[PDB]
């Protein structure tokens, strides 16, 4: 029943006795349900130490991944190129959870292609599907460029990207001269950040391998920016607005900001802005090249030094205090600029900020999980702010970088009850806020589950999550946000000082229990 | 417009394709005919689509794992394969279930075997049978698993048939193998066909030799209901203040259990003719239960739908039938006197899935709306038969309709209205064109009964009358 | 007791058994208070609609006011001009109040000092105190002008400040040329943004009402602004940062954004940026001037008129869409400056956020508070955001602005149940919460103990604040964030939808009970 | 750090000031000497503050309203006047309380008569009778109305004084008028004396002819302790578990019951000498209640003031003294085993009210650190008297001290840690010198008896020693 001056959606609707009711019944009549006192015993049971060791004995299931697979992220960089087309070889169904992915993200179009490959190719192969798919693609959505990348079905047959695209150059589906470059992006071979580094390293060589020649280091008085998979709007703009206050030449080399922030304004663009091709053909005569996200731009940083012959700096992803002054100072000196009074007075900002809400944020102990340098980079702004990154996971992390994150642990006393996991899952992550409970979680929405979990215990053994990463499905505009730099590092510093300050308020709001310490000032 | 308009704007829209892909595309645009009720001679359907056209399809495994054998709540499904398949479908439709996540009910988790490269080089299903046992170990409640096979499983050669066999003997458990591979078929539709056998051959025929279970003359199973927002929810209610007992729900909130059940039944009841057809064709050939459409979209059609069924048993039930009728009669009736004054005259785009294009149109009916344009991802030539009879004159008719002819339509159209997916959302609305997602129902609904038409009504007015519309142009442009 | 190694502050020490047996000891052996019961009693009475009518009768007694005195505004006036220290002429606790109140809500230094009136000079006038006060503090912290207010004790004595100042010169205790606007400042009228009137147009008339002869209106080519009693450092911010992107010249009157956020680099710094004395004494060559908050401006108005023979545009504070166009729109058509594609985009992504967002805000009902400008532009906005603003109060607002109000939601389908109060408080506003719910609290952080209350009766009665005003005292950092224009558009709409959907997975996130709705992707 | 240097950085400081500013200020900054241990011989305190040298003090209001009245948890104070007082001082003081806020308790609640104009030429005597009628409609369960008079009601005319003997007579309520206008005294001091004399002459005798309250012989009060954070709690904890009987805690979390048995009790236990040594002296020679100083900050005054107390009472008492003693001691060596080490050696500076500036001394003493310098706001010179004892010799001390001088001194002396008020905190560390308040405790504690040493411990090291303190200069300059 409804009420038609106050209408209910399914919550709470189905709260509803009649519905109570029905339930219970469909429930007893029909499912074989297990007695509840069976559930509540099991699921004691997945909360306990014994139970955490049969989960981290896993070696062939994987429950609730916090990756994903590499098209995804080639995706993201070719949406990063001026009316660039991302075009996926092979089949459909992938494209369509690609764009979904970024759909339910950023709440924005999504551009994308597939050539709908079927059974029928893996038995001849795709480059019939490639030859009709590059022309129809050019012809519907007129893109200066298709960036071409594959699904793993294409990869296991073995499609030769390259000579695909050559015979539709030579039987004249497409322009000799139109730019369709490529990068075979298995996904069972690393994730979603690898995908960016095939992709852009294949985009890279297109446009610069065959013309080195007249390539000069340092002849365009630039920086190249690469920033690797990144979907806080905020992020591209703040290196972009740091960059313009020092009076640094920069070309940013995947540059998504504008396609994924097109106004409504009454008409669709499925392109906006953009790396030009122009700036990649002109890349190598840049002074260097700055990796911000360095761990999953491995393929990249070995072309770039390589073939452009650049010294890539030895900077750690730009977030934080210590490491926005590691990235100011290399710019600094690779450009000859000098840091400007606005970026040093933005800095000690930050500092006043800390200085004000330290007390707050110490010993605070956080579970933590994301990709490689995202992770590694806010561990290392928890530590300057005194707090403990007890749980840190990166289900894509490696043997290295996780040395780096314990390396960087050591040298702080706020890391001596920490661990860094790799190869774990967020089924992992439930079992270690259950058995070393921490105070809070920052991760993406996936983490919503635990917290649910947690509070199924008792409220007393709730992890509320706090939503910085990707993806986020379920807050809107979260996307707009900021993470690196000084403005990041405030951002991230109000949202945890904040958090915490809402949960002691909530554990307070008990009138005559617990509201003694219900403070109007904090 | 009317009719030569339509056909004007098809020509001119396909203007733009080389020439391949344009005689394949004009097979897909049709302009309803009332004199001509067969689809075959009008339209083509359930065909490849041309690549690179930006498709709105999806694949096998989404018809089979996202659509049928994922919302089974007390089962746990493994994506079988590399690890995005899994990733990007988990969660992502609401396929709604009451039970304790993790413990007794799996939904919303994603169960994965995460392809490495050696697992392509070697196979993987030494792989998938370590994978059940740590499943056996960590989850003792569940009560079966599925292996949704994802692309390269059937490219390298595994063979999850005998896997599901040797395991199941080992540990006395359902283990139901799916070649839902994505390279299958030309969209979700396969899926639903393999994932349908799939319960027809690895579940289904489990209690045809056990008959312990106590029937009755007035046991049906929904069939075809997700249960998106508790759509099915708000279905059973109706069926059983009706006199019916809805043995089992395929799939929404569905338990193994109540699907094992369902050869006992006295009438299968199909909301989604396109998912479940099949397996419905199979149990009134074999088990001899009949079978029929039905329409819980709107009062009239919910209406319709209630008497239909309820003449397929006594007068008793009747009787009941026209009760509940009567119960709800004031409540549907002041939601069509609030919202239908606010929504006559507007016109409605739709282009959804298999069903919903031509299941919603009498809701819309049912506020004055008039549904001007439809279509199907991978829909067949049997649904569009019955489109064109629910359709509109000289309305326009699209299958596996390109980002580009979508686009392209609205323009000249301009409807009032589009309801479609979230790949579509956010394009139209920076055109300034009320959009409702009608897949996910935009996170509201049920839309289904009558409790679902007033959520429904409600959102739809929400949305075509909201402030945001006339503030797109800035006053200085 | 405590454990060493997790100690346990106030909450939740005191919920130990021994601290809870000796407080229950302490109850019953000596406070006579009321049995449980009868508290039970009252409380629920305190949420009926007989006692908010009885409540409404109050005519004498004021409860929780939302409102502060006007040597508050005076001094936050004066803080926003170049090395100007703000000199309250009265008596000294008023002063500690005003800074202790700034230093809470900015997390700032708050500099002012008083002349220390006492009993003494309470009959005999406080001359000898402005003499002396004049002197020492230009010898002491060293400003290149004194801006002087009342306090109460002062107004009632009936000190004369013009004389008492000239007097001061006259007989050697300041230089004849040093600065030393002044303005009367009483408590028992109007409220703490009528001081801010009242100071910035003494300031004005200080630097040129004797010197308008050779004034031209719009020699200068610019536009003034004046932006009134403002708390939030992203206001002063957006307004330059508009107008810089405009290419319109412009000179912010009173601008304190800088003094009160200064950075933590090893020194403080008293005053820092800051209107100058330069830019006062040519306002009057400019176009025209724009008043940011009219409806406490009124003052100023009548001297910028009267006086400087400006025709101060009809203006709303320009907060959310239409009057932030309309803001534009005006200043393009004084300054000859086309609005630039930049901001037309900026609007378009606000529109964007709007259609992303607007289901969820949809209906939603809210009572707010805050003063007259503020609350007016909250009410405009959400009107055009589809949401219900139920409550509206203003306790420092006059018929004249709930007669403008009123008109707002008239033309609006979303003001048919919205009532709009002055003169009440937040006690009224308490009754108001629990006869006629509200969805959500948009207010400063008094509000925190009206949602104590209604979470009181009933979890499901319970109306989450949402912090937007000032003071804010128990979260850190808002006071950096933006209101105005799109900018503050885009901010107040992410806080609105995503405090909503904070409250949804609250309500869902009961396993087997409610969470069927706790979806992923919202 | 030697008193030389002390002497010549005083002059230094005051060559800013004019002439009849520099020779006051001069009175009130002196370096501790163990030859001179009179005060009076010493340093000048409890006058006026000079005006325009932005003084740290508050007001004869503050006193009484946000000190000595406000924390009164089942009366109604109204803050009488126009509504700056009321409102800036709403909730800022954490003097903790249980009740139920609204119903029988309303200590974070506002109150006021909101005057205007009209009240200032007509007089608000009038309307404080109607608000009383009020009051009593929409708060039938307050136990008492206190009325906190601000600036203009004795300017006016007012005559508060006939109303609430009118009123309280027609409701037969308990109504205290309290004449505490802010132009009154020098100081927060003043308020304290005012409202102690406002206890004495409306609440504190109206239960003088009762004789049903049961007493014991280990009754006592809790005189000035006003419950920050909890801290009357946590030392009223230890006082029980020594055998005693509290009977009232004057201010925080009291009730006016309290108030009205304390007359009944054998030893007031005085905390806060200040701001309720009035009323003690009062209650000796009237009801020949003997009053004692203590102190329960850190372990070492924690323990030496617990047995001064079980000495005043039986062997029973003296041996608990000892049973608390003795469990306590491992909790409190825990907290200095782990936390002395990161804080030995450093330096305060601490400026504060009336008490602290002293009492918290040998807290930090007991984890190694050094106080160098202290002063208040608005003490006397008994006060100065006992903070030579508890001072280091050739330390800073400063009366009244203002922002400039305060400033300067920091600079010279470069403490490692500053305790103070929150008109200061952001000053310094903005210079970089680590900051904690000690009146609001930063919205942590309690800090009083064992358990809060635990919290006090916790919160100097994790500002002390915070990361954040070494990021203040950027690598570029630097
Ligand atoms: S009453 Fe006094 S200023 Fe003794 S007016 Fe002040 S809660 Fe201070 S040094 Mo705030 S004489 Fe209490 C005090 Fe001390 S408000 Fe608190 S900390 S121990
Ligand atoms: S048609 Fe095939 S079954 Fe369908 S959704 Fe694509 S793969 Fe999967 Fe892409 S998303 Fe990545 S590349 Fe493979 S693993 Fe999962
Ligand atoms: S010494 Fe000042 S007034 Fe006087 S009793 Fe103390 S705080 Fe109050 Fe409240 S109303 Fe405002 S704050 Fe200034 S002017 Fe009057
Ligand atoms: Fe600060």
């Amino acid at each position: 029943s409804q009420q038609v001056d106050k209408i209910k959606a399914s919550y709470p609707l189905f709260l509803d006795q009649d519905y109570k009711d029905m339930l219970a019944k469909k429930r007893d009549g029909f499912e074989e349900k297990y007695p509840q006192d069976k559930i509540d015993e099991v699921f004691q049971w997945t909360t306990t130490k014994e139970y955490q060791e049969l989960n981290f004995q896993r070696e062939a299931l994987t429950v609730n991944p916090a990756k994903a697979c590499q098209p995804l992220g080639a995706v993201l960089c070719a949406l990063g190129f001026e009316k660039t087309m991302p075009y996926v070889h092979g089949s459909q169904g992938c494209v369509a959870y690609y764009r979904s992915y970024f759909n339910r993200h950023f709440r924005e179009p999504v551009s994308c292609v597939s050539d709908s490959m079927t059974e029928d190719a893996a038995v001849f192969g795709g480059q019939q599907n490639m030859k009709d798919g590059l022309q129809n693609c050019k012809a519907t959505y007129k893109p200066d460029m298709i960036a071409v990348s594959t699904t793993c079905m294409a990869e296991v047959i073995g499609d030769d990207l390259n000579a695909f695209i050559n015979n539709s150059k030579k039987e004249g589906f497409i322009p000799d001269e139109f730019p369709v470059p490529f990068a075979h992006t298995p996904a069972f071979v690393g994730s979603h950040v690898t995908g960016w580094d095939n992709m852009f390293e294949g985009i890279a060589r297109y446009f610069t391998l065959k013309s080195m020649d007249d390539k000069v280091v340092g002849s365009n008085k630039k920086i190249n920016i690469v920033p690797g998979f990144e979907t806080y709007l905020g992020n591209f703009r703040v290196i972009k607005r740091m960059l313009s206050e020092m009076g640094v030449g920069y070309s940013l080399l995947s540059d998504p900001e504008e396609v994924l922030d097109t106004p409504a304004d009454g008409q669709f663009r499925m392109y906006a802005g953009g790396t030009t091709q122009e700036e990649m053909k002109d890349a190598p005569n840049a002074l260097n090249t700055v990796l911000l996200q360095p761990w999953h731009l491995e393929k990249t940083k070995k072309f770039v030094e390589g073939t452009w012959k650049h010294e890539v700096p030895k900077l750690n992803i730009p977030m934080g205090l210590d490491w926005t002054d590691e990235f100011l100072m290399k710019v600094s000196e690779i450009s000859g600029q000098p840091i400007p009074a606005s970026l040093t007075k933005e800095r000690g900002r930050l500092v006043d900020m800390m200085t004000d809400s330290h007390t707050w944020l110490h010993g605070k102990r956080f579970a933590l999980w994301g990709d490689p340098d995202f992770v590694m980079g806010l561990v290392k702004f928890l530590l300057e702010l005194g707090c403990e990154p007890v749980h840190i996971l990166c289900h894509n992390g490696n043997k290295r970088w996780k040395k780096a994150v314990d390396a960087i642990l050591a040298a702080s006393p706020y890391g001596k009850n920490a661990t860094v996991y790799i190869g774990k899952d967020l089924w992992h992550l439930r079992s270690l806020v259950f058995t070393d409970k921490p105070d809070f979680m920052i991760g993406n929405s996936y983490g919503k589950f635990i917290q649910r979990d947690t509070l199924h215990k008792g409220k007393e053994f709730e992890v509320p999550l706090i939503r910085i990463g990707f993806p986020i499905f379920d807050r809107h505009h979260l996307h707009r946000s900021t993470t690196l730099g000084y403005e990041g590092a405030m951002q991230i510093l109000t949202t945890l000082v904040n958090s915490i300050l809402e949960r002691l308020d909530e554990e307070t709001r008990g009138m005559q229990a617990t509201d003694y310490n219900h403070d109007l000032v904090r | 417009m009317s009719r030569e308009e339509v056909e004007s704007l098809i020509q001119e829209v396909l203007e733009v394709y080389p020439e391949k892909a344009r005689k394949d595309r004009n097979k897909h645009l049709a302009v309803n005919d009332p004199a001509v009720t067969q689809s075959k001679k009008c339209i083509i359907s359930n065909k490849k689509s041309q690549p690179g056209l930006m498709t709105i399809r999806g694949c096998a495994y989404a018809g089979s794992k996202g659509v049928v054998w994922g919302p089974i709540k007390d089962m746990i499904h493994i994506s079988h394969g590399p690890v995005g398949c899994g990733q990007y479908s988990r969660a992502g439709r609401r396929n709604y279930y009451i039970g304790t996540t993790g413990v007794n009910a799996f939904v919303t988790m994603n169960f994965t075997s995460d392809f490495q490269e050696k697992d392509i080089v070697f196979g993987g299903d030494k792989k998938l049978a370590k994978l059940i046992d740590e499943v056996e170990t960590l989850f003792p409640l569940n009560k079966g698993i599925s292996v949704q096979s994802e692309c390269p499983i059937g490219l390298i050669g595994d063979d999850i048939e005998s896997v599901s066999k040797v395991k199941g003997a080992e540990l006395s458990k359902t283990i139901v193998p799916v070649r839902c591979e994505g390279f299958r078929g030309v969209s979700q539709s396969l899926g639903h066909h393999i994932a349908n056998d799939a319960v027809r051959d690895w579940v289904l025929g489990k209690r045809d030799e056990d008959t312990t279970f106590a029937s009755t003359p007035y046991d049906v199973a929904i069939i075809g209901d997700y249960n998106i927002g508790g759509d099915a929810w708000s279905s059973r209610i109706l069926l059983e203040e009706m006199g019916l007992r809805c043995v089992a729900q395929w799939s929404g909130d569905g338990s193994i259990s109540e699907i094992e059940l369902t050869p006992k039944v006295k009438l299968n009841l199909v909301h989604c003719y396109r998912s479940m057809n099949y397996i419905s064709r199979h149990m009134e050939e074999k088990y001899g239960i009949p079978w029929m459409e039905y329409n819980f979209f709107g009062p009239t059609k919910t209406i319709e739908s209630l008497r239909a069924i309820a003449a397929k048993f006594d007068e008793s039930i009747q009787k009941k039938c026209e009760e509940v009728i009567a119960k709800y009669k004031p409540e549907w009736e002041a939601v069509v006197a609030k919202y239908r004054p606010r929504l006559e005259g507007k016109r409605v785009m739709l282009y959804i899935g298999g069903l919903r294009p031509r299941h919603v149109i009498g809701a819309y009916e049912d506020l004055g709306m008039e549904v001007v344009g439809t279509g199907y991802e991978f829909a067949h030539n049997d649904d569009y038969d019955r489109t064109m009879k629910e359709m509109g004159d000289s309305t326009l008719l699209y299958d596996d309709v390109t980002g580009y002819e979508f686009e392209e339509f609205v323009k000249r159209i301009k409807p009032d209205l589009i309801g479609s997916g979230i790949k579509e959302k956010f394009i139209f609305q920076k055109m300034g064109i009320p959009f409702r997602e009608m897949h996910s129902w935009d996170y509201s609904g049920p839309y289904h009964g009558f409790d679902g038409f007033a959520i429904f009504a409600r959102d739809m007015d929400m949305t075509l009358n909201n402030p945001c519309w006339k503030k797109l142009q800035a006053p200085w442009e």
